[PDB]
């Protein structure tokens, strides 16, 4: 069990477990697809006073259209990111149009893929969500230790997953169209409070992103300023 | 098959942490009858420590001590039993993977076992009590230190309890806390939600 | 703590340690200077004697003109080193027309010993070794010793291999460390003896080499190395 | 003893292997450095197994330049590569500058050596497994800070000082020197100084030829004294002893 | 009793840790005391020297990598001057090409991304040392708190080291005032150096044991040895 | 334990990489046309909160090449890759497509390789390639994790392995040939959901499923849509 | 577990470092009393030593002692049962990691064990003090030796006391140490703070 | 933390290796103590082994002899303790490094141990020594046998203390020795000096 | 550190294998001591084997046996604990490396500590040789069987010796060996002469 190659009496590669129970450990992260382009959100946790605020980003932009967060390895999510970088920006040099959000999550999950083969590696220790836009809409994906991605309407890891899980199962049903780009946001806003109180002792600071060819305009753009505020504020309400 | 889980079943169905946390609970309290075993065998010590020599005659508060404690080593044996009950239901499907959780539930269950065990050095010391005085109390034809010897005889067995009673106090709490930590891994040692890999 | 390229807590290599244990597994060499000369002594494991006396080797090795060696241990390893330093023995002269100098020589030949005591995944040369010489246009006698882990040392005479240590003790109290053994012959006649210790009779068992200046040298033949056996004999009767 | 295997770290973050080879040092002879504002010396004590191995082929105590001395203390296999580094790494400098490097600036390229140890290699390449079993006593003297006294320890760090002990008795000194040592110093004092401290938490009787002697200065460089000089300045020193 | 999970930086606690940098972090706990504090106008390190014997030197902490940037540290020696060093070429790499001097953020980055390999392959082993960081770019001033585990994070100020929690709290406190000395720097010292001292045990602050270094809106990365921080006794 | 020899030969690295394969929970199944190929697999989505377009164990390989898996996710998704790509360099450095049989012949070759070497550790998955080509008709060959491959006339992949199986080795018995005797997909298709639905004692919305049909030299997945369809089809004439 | 972590909580909350230091504090000073018990035997030996033959009836000084020893075995071995006590509902949840602090907790209840043991060898000795002399001062009717062996079960058992009171101050000291060194681990046995990864 | 370390230095202060030293020094002469116990006990198994039979009645000779042993265990015994009583205060935080000191000091009170159990399966055999005689000395109405067996029930508790004597001694020595090398380990187990690496 | 070497030297200076050889060399030709305690022992069995009942009265014939036996494992016993001694004398300071040379002395000491346990089992059996029969010889009042177990505990007693001397004979001939190849092991246990690397 103690390996990472290796595989237990009935098929299990238990290093990767563990990597998940990392990932769960770090902070919550989310994201959601909505009407066109998405929408992220992350926890940044203020343990003193003497952080600077609108600081430290934990999402980060890929290419020129391609949000991206996540949790568990803060160094792990950071070194993942750079790959995905590279891969992008070659292929854009390559083909010339900017890479297909489908396949990129693979070229990135083969990535994490590799690192559950060899023994002399260790496992990646994120989940990752993130999505941008194209020729044919928006999707969003949330990547694992193990490799395997997927499409979600929206997604959590970290912590409070299940919090904005639940949180994420209503919106699909009121609004089974898709919410608005502008919705999106402040709801996203409220979620994540709603999430937080584990760290309830501990004050915090959220941050947000998001793409939409209407909003954005095809881009990824970092939610900060005056939309920014009254998102919280509507949050602020429901907190009630 | 079908027959076959219905029976483990049935069976985890009557016992779980609903039970055991009002021995846990029971036991907490219940401490003060402990607590209680004590201060009594004390003010006891001293009447024979100072209750100068005799003629003989089976003294009425002694057994009344013996019998309230022989009566508490009874209900709290029966109450860890019933704890011991409640994990070897949960032992799953002996393998070597996921030991996790199961060896909590084999640690737990050695130190349960302990405290069974120390309620049975001393938990029949009453017909032990008065054992060693008929063996005592004859040879009732007179050393003058055999007379001294039933006087200690009376105030040895009040200390046994007095002692009994203090490390048994210990060993309950360590019990509760011990549990009051663990317990979720013994009721569910296993998980298995890891197939978001296949 | 043994399996070395790690630390004892007293701060050892143990590995490196053993490989000297070796050195004295296997045969004896021992070597002594004058003001003139330089002799190399050794013993024959005469044991399973049913071959060929002819061609079958012989301890002291020549690696220059000028200067020869000798050791104790692994033939296996010995042989592997010798070459090696004869090659360097060229490459040198090669690239510098000057022959080598035989304190140069030694480091060459330690810094191989001390080469295989570094990397995981290779084992030292279970030998120590005896070398010795006249350096170019030069007429001071050089004798040092090299061992296992990787150090170097002059020697006015030394000794290496099993029952070093006994000889050893003769020849320190027999070597004038004031004045060295003036004569060629007599500085013969000296080694010839310390040897007459482990030997246990016959000059069957002893072999002598000898180097002067100016790249001479020269074996020595049965018969010549027991005219001495016997002219010792001889003053050990007389006492 | 789990937590004995090079670059693992003690629960208290703490590596053994490094820690151990410096009980090597500790094993070997007796080295002493004093530096004064007239000069530095370096005096070793030699210890040989036999009267036949000739003193002089312990290299103890050697030239790294005409300006930089140095003695070793421990492993003499290990020693024999830094100070081969060290000799290589101080011309190269002459080679490109026209000038001389300044002592610590040549003691760190020493110390740069010394940890540049790789198990495998996380990123860099680094061919030699452990540490070394050496320490060093780098003593020159650049004109920026004039006369400088170092000391080289595997671990790849090191220290500037006045007067500096390795070796066997390395407290046995270093509590002596502790108290003994001030600035206006004076070569001819320091020496005797030496020569005292090693006689005392030496072993045998005191003598030239268990005992190597040196030092440098601005006027000649670095000169490691000769039989004689040594053998005199015995004299004037376990004469003193008889007074107070 | 035992622990099996601590082997090598490559394998995972069941929980999810890596014991091997958790113990990294304390070596840089057994370290010497060095503190970091910023404002608007500039940005200072105060480091405790510490020698090891009495006839011997003190080991210095500060170390420059341009004219507008450096770091103190604790733990250490050699893999802080690696990191500092790999520290040094990425800034000249930027002036030379752009020609632009670089920004702080991004040589947290940079210091993250590069401590971050050590703890996903096999045979090595983590960086034993801490770094607080201080420049002054186009953003104004900024300062930094790097950990082995590969995280940087920007700081208003702080400490790091053995009892460096005493300072952590002076300056916690004092914050609301020294965020505002703007315009003049031995302020901003005489502040950090309170901050300091205010985690001595062994005994008091001299010419020795002291060192200082500074850099702000027109004054380029300079360090104060010894007798010349006399001052700030 | 570890990638070399057991006492008795069996080194079972290689054996646990099976269970692993299996362990995923999902059931495949294939059967041939007769100008056609299909495969059977179950789509079970969970998480409410997913996309099914996302999910699928079936692939398009190639122009005319598909490929099923009853295997975990990530390490289909490689060997996905790899072949996909061998298949594409094949082409190109050879002249002409490259056929079913062929590909699992690498395929295997190549977790046989791994296996030896020990350049990494095996996939847990077992890849059931299909198509037609015009040297064999509809092809249908397997692989496993132990480097391997081999023929079926129609086979499975899951938990419950043989019981898929023997129904239809019963249906052949009977129907005596080797194949399926029908000249449409939709009706094949019509047969083999039905030769499950029957092996599973349970019954499939228009979701529930996923299946895939190999023509003469145009591969494609079964969407959403025409699978409920077949459904339809197959309701009155059961 | 709102009410679940009330109890752990209340229960940690009624023993602590607060009580332990009045241990080490109290069997501190305490051991004058047994410096003492020592002393006392001592003196003793030598009037049995030498104090000539007699004609039996038990001697008061000898039982003055004796219930002076085992009457200190009581207090001390209920102190350490607190000390005992302190740790027990400090044991953290069991598992695989952090276990540095968890070992120390233990490995200084094996310390403490001992001591409770060692106070129940001879902590009853009173009790068997007179319980070998009712069958020494029978057999009245006279072995010239036999007269001997009861000036000898007086000194032999003031031997024993001077001894149990020796070893006794020791593996006290030994104890006070050892908590002294360790004891914030053992309160404090998992920190946690390391969360500065995540 | 003022106060604790007070507590652990007033300890620890008295009581020293220059303690110790004179435990070591004076079990060094007073061997001679045992050289003679011996030769005591051998000039009396002769006039056992030949002094045919008899009529009984207590050997003043034979007491003096157990009475002159009981008498060193005693002394012996309590100078143990004394050295155990020194390590047992040295003994460091307990962790897992610098554990070489530390074992050290282990493995000595492991020896020291064992000298302590020596003088206890024998420093009785006094109240022991008249012990089976009282059972010897009865059945004074006579096997010729008996008799004999009352011949060698003295010589054979004479032999026991020659060789317990002898025994003894060695033990003795070795610890001597043991102690004398390590020593220094045994009060300084951690250095600690190792931070010329921070 | 003056003072310290000079006990630890003087004692070594007291006993070495100069005093070993003789052990060796001793209990080599005194075999013949045992060669001959075995044969007398022989030619007993057979009278008692046949020397058909009696009247009882002890035996003259089987005393001079066991006093010439137990006389005997009393020499032995001394000579092994003078063996024993050199080597404690000679455990260097305890560490972790040399071991090498340590382990020997260790496994010798194993080994003769062997001897003289055995030399204990049945170096004592004259006081119990005749420590049944006062309980076989009483009962004078008659089981015929009895009086034929009388004829057996004599001849039984008889076969002990044999026996205990054939296995004995044994134990030293291997004891010899074991010392004869080691020992400048025992003596020189750790070289250090390996400073030639420093
Ligand atoms: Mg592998």
């Amino acid at each position: 069990d103690l390996s990472n190659s290796v595989f237990s009496p009935d098929g299990r590669n238990f290093q990767v477990e563990y990597a998940v129970k990392a990932v769960e450990n770090g902070t919550t992260s989310i994201g959601i697809k909505c009407n066109d382009g998405v929408v992220f959100a992350v926890e940044k946790l203020i343990t003193s006073k003497l952080l600077v605020p609108q600081k430290n980003v934990k999402i980060q932009v890929v290419d020129r259209h391609i949000g991206c967060v996540y949790s568990g390895l803060i160094p792990d999510g950071r070194h993942l990111v750079n790959r995905g970088r590279e891969e992008a920006a070659s292929f854009k040099k390559l083909y010339k149009t900017p890479i297909p959000i489908p396949a990129f999550a693979d070229r990135l999950g083969q990535y994490v893929q590799a690192h559950t083969l060899y023994n002399s590696v260790r496992p990646f220790g994120v989940s990752t969500i993130f999505g941008g836009v194209d020729k044919n809409g928006a999707h969003l994906y949330m990547l694992e230790p193990s490799g395997s991605y997927w499409g979600y309407k929206g997604a959590a890891t970290g912590k409070g997953r299940q919090s904005a899980k639940a949180e994420l199962e209503k919106l699909v049903d009121h609004h089974p169209e898709g919410l608005s780009a502008r919705e999106a946001v402040k709801q996203a806003a409220k979620i994540i409070y709603l999430a937080h109180e584990d760290n309830k002792e501990k004050d915090f600071e959220l941050e947000i992103s998001w793409c939409s060819l209407s909003e954005t305009n095809g881009l990824h753009k970092f939610v900060k300023g005056d939309l920014l505020q009254e998102a919280i504020d509507f949050a602020q309400k429901e907190i009630n | 098959a079908a027959l076959i889980q219905n029976l483990r079943d049935s069976y985890t169905e009557t016992s779980s942490f609903a039970v055991i946390e009002e021995w846990a609970a029971g036991t907490l309290q219940e401490i003060e009858g402990i607590a209680k075993a004590a201060a009594e065998a004390h003010g006891v010590i001293r009447n024979s420590t100072y209750g100068r020599a005799q003629a003989e005659k089976s003294p009425e508060q002694l057994l009344g001590v013996l019998q309230r404690y022989q009566d508490l080593c009874h209900n709290v044996y029966c109450q860890a039993e019933t704890i011991r009950t409640v994990i070897a239901i949960r032992i799953p499907e002996h393998k070597e993977e996921d030991n996790l959780g199961v060896a909590v539930q084999h640690a737990v269950l050695k130190i349960i076992d302990e405290l069974e065990i120390k309620t049975l050095g001393s938990g029949e010391k009453s017909g032990s009590g008065g054992a060693p005085t008929p063996i005592g109390m004859y040879a009732l034809r007179e050393s003058p230190s055999l007379l001294l010897e039933l006087r200690q005889i009376d105030a040895d067995f009040m200390l046994k309890v007095e002692l009994a009673t203090t490390h048994l106090s210990t060993m309950v709490r360590a019990v509760i806390n011990a549990y009051l930590l663990n317990w979720k891994k013994l009721i569910q040692p296993r998980t298995g939600t890891d197939h978001m890999v296949s | 703590d043994r399996a070395l390229s790690i630390f004892s807590p007293d701060g050892h290599i143990f590995q490196v340690e053993y490989a000297l244990e070796a050195v004295k597994r296997g045969t004896c060499a021992v070597g002594v200077k004058g003001k003139n000369c330089v002799v190399l002594g050794c013993e024959r494991r005469s044991t399973l004697k049913l071959q060929d006396t002819r061609i079958t080797p012989s301890k002291v090795s020549k690696i220059d003109s000028h200067v020869v060696l000798s050791f104790s241990g692994l033939n296996a390893d010995s042989r592997i080193l010798i070459e090696k330093a004869r090659v360097e023995a060229q490459s040198h002269r090669l690239t510098l027309e000057d022959p080598v100098t035989v304190e140069y020589l030694t480091r060459y030949v330690a810094g191989v010993q001390q080469r295989y005591t570094q990397s995981g995944g290779v084992r030292p040369f279970g030998v120590s070794t005896l070398i010795a010489g006249f350096d170019p246009r030069d007429d001071e006698p050089k004798l040092y010793q090299t061992e296992p882990s990787g150090i170097y040392s002059s020697w006015s005479a030394q000794t290496i291999g099993r029952n070093s240590k006994t000889v050893r003790e003769f020849l320190e109290k027999n070597y004038d460390r004031k004045e060295p053994p003036a004569t060629v012959e007599e500085c013969v006649k000296l080694t010839v003896r310390s040897l007459l210790e482990v030997v246990q009779t016959g000059a069957k068992n002893i072999e002598i080499t000898v180097v002067k200046p100016d790249s001479d040298i020269v074996a020595l033949s049965s018969e010549e190395i027991n005219q001495y056996v016997t002219q010792i004999e001889q003053e050990k009767q007389e006492q | 003893e789990y937590d004995r295997g090079v670059s693992t770290f003690s629960p208290e973050g703490r590596l053994f292997q490094v820690e151990y080879s410096l009980e090597a040092i500790k094993l070997g002879s007796t080295a002493i450095g004093i530096a004064t504002k007239e000069g530095v010396v370096l005096g070793v004590e030699k210890r040989a197994t036999s009267p036949l191995l000739e003193s002089d082929s312990i290299e103890k105590i050697v030239e790294i330049d005409r300006h930089i001395g140095c003695a070793m203390s421990g492993l003499t296999a290990d020693a024999r590569s830094m100070i081969e580094h060290a000799r290589t790494a101080a011309v190269t400098h002459n080679l490109y500058y026209d000038e001389d490097i300044n002592v610590e600036s040549l003691t760190q390229s020493v110390c740069d050596l010394a940890l540049r140890f790789g198990e495998g290699a996380s990123g860099e390449e680094r061919l030699m497994s452990r540490p070394f079993g050496v320490a060093l006593l780098i003593a020159g003297h650049d004109a920026d800070d004039g006369y400088q006294l170092f000391h080289a320890e595997p671990s790849g760090t090191f220290y500037r000082y006045n007067a500096k002990a390795i070796g066997s008795g390395s407290e046995g000194a270093q509590a002596e020197l502790l108290n003994e040592w001030h600035s206006s110093l004076t070569l001819k004092e320091a020496e005797l100084l030496v020569l005292k401290i090693l006689k005392q938490v030496m072993e045998e009787k005191l003598d030239e030829n268990n005992a190597q002697l040196s030092c440098i200065t601005k006027q000649d460089g670095f000169k490691i004294y000769d039989n004689e000089k040594t053998a005199e300045l015995i004299k004037e020193l376990k004469e003193k002893e008889a007074a107070e | 009793f035992r622990n099996n999970y601590d082997g090598d930086t490559v394998t995972f606690s069941p929980t999810g840790r890596l014991f091997q940098v958790e113990y990294a972090l304390e070596a840089i706990k057994q370290g010497s005391v060095t503190v970091g504090l910023r404002s608007n106008t500039h940005a200072v390190l105060v480091a405790l020297k510490r020698n090891a014997d009495e006839l011997s030197s003190y080991q210095k902490k500060i170390i420059k990598c341009d004219e507008h940037m450096g770091l103190s540290l604790a733990g250490l020696a050699p893999d802080a001057r690696v990191l500092s060093n790999y520290l040094r070429q990425q800034c000249n790499y930027s002036s030379l090409v752009f020609n632009r001097k670089l920004a702080v953020e991004r040589a947290g980055h940079l210091l993250c991304d590069k401590a971050q390999k050590n703890t996903q392959s096999y045979g090595g082993r983590p960086y034993g040392v801490g770094l607080l960081i201080i420049g002054y770019d186009k953003s104004g001033a900024h300062l930094l708190e790097f950990q082995p585990s590969g995280n940087v994070t920007e700081l208003y100020g702080t400490a790091i080291g053995a009892r460096s929690q005493g300072a952590k709290t002076y300056l916690e406190r004092t914050l609301d005032t020294f965020i505002k000395i703007d315009g003049n720097p031995d302020e901003l010292i005489k502040a950090g150096v309170e901050a300091i001292s205010q985690s001595l045990r062994d005994e008091s602050l001299t010419v020795d044991n002291l060192s200082i270094a500074i850099v702000g809106k027109d004054t380029p990365f300079t360090i104060y040895d010894g007798e010349a921080v006399a001052k700030y006794i | 334990h570890i990638t070399i020899f057991s006492p008795e030969g069996r080194l079972y690295q290689v054996e646990y990489a099976f269970k692993a394969t299996n362990q995923t929970n999902i059931n495949s199944l294939a059967v041939r046309g007769k100008d056609c190929t299909v495969v059977i697999s179950q789509k079970k989505v969970p998480d409410k909160l997913l996309d099914p377009t996302t999910v699928s164990y079936i692939f398009c390989i190639s122009r005319t090449i598909g490929m099923v898996v009853n295997g975990p996710i990530p390490d289909a998704r490689n060997a996905a890759l790899r072949a996909k790509a061998e298949a594409a360099e094949f082409r190109y450095k050879y002249g002409y497509d490259m056929p079913c049989d062929v590909l699992a012949k690498r395929m295997a070759n190549l977790s046989q390789i791994y296996t030896q070497r020990a350049y990494m550790r095996p996939l847990g998955v077992i890849l059931t390639f299909v198509s037609v080509d015009e040297e064999l008709g509809p092809s249908i060959y397997k692989t496993d994790p132990a480097g391997y491959y081999v023929g079926y006339k129609a086979t499975a992949t899951g938990p419950k392995q043989q019981e898929i199986t023997t129904n239809l080795e019963n249906h052949f018995k009977k129907s005596k040939i080797d194949h399926i005797n029908e000249e449409s997909w939709e009706k094949v298709v019509e047969f083999a959901i039905t030769h499950m639905i029957d092996a599973l004692g349970t019954e499939f919305s228009k979701n529930d499923l996923e299946v895939g049909v190999a023509t003469k030299d145009k591969f494609f997945t079964l969407s959403a849509e025409n699978i409920e369809e077949r459904l339809v089809a197959i309701a009155e004439q059961d």
